[PDB]
């Protein structure tokens, strides 16, 4: 469901991001 | 535009 190296974190302000782990990026929108 | 923070390693899959 989620892809390999990609993970769904929360800052501990409350903010969301997708970091991908292969190419160890922080995403914030959605790729899709 | 939201703060982006440099990535820090948190625990890995």
């Amino acid at each position: 469901f989620l892809p390999p190296g990609w993970e769904m974190r929360i800052a501990p302000n409350g903010r969301p991001f997708f970091i991908d782990h292969n190419t160890k990026t922080t995403t914030w929108e959605d790729p899709r | 535009r939201l703060d982006l923070p440099p990535y820090e390693t948190f625990e890995d899959l």
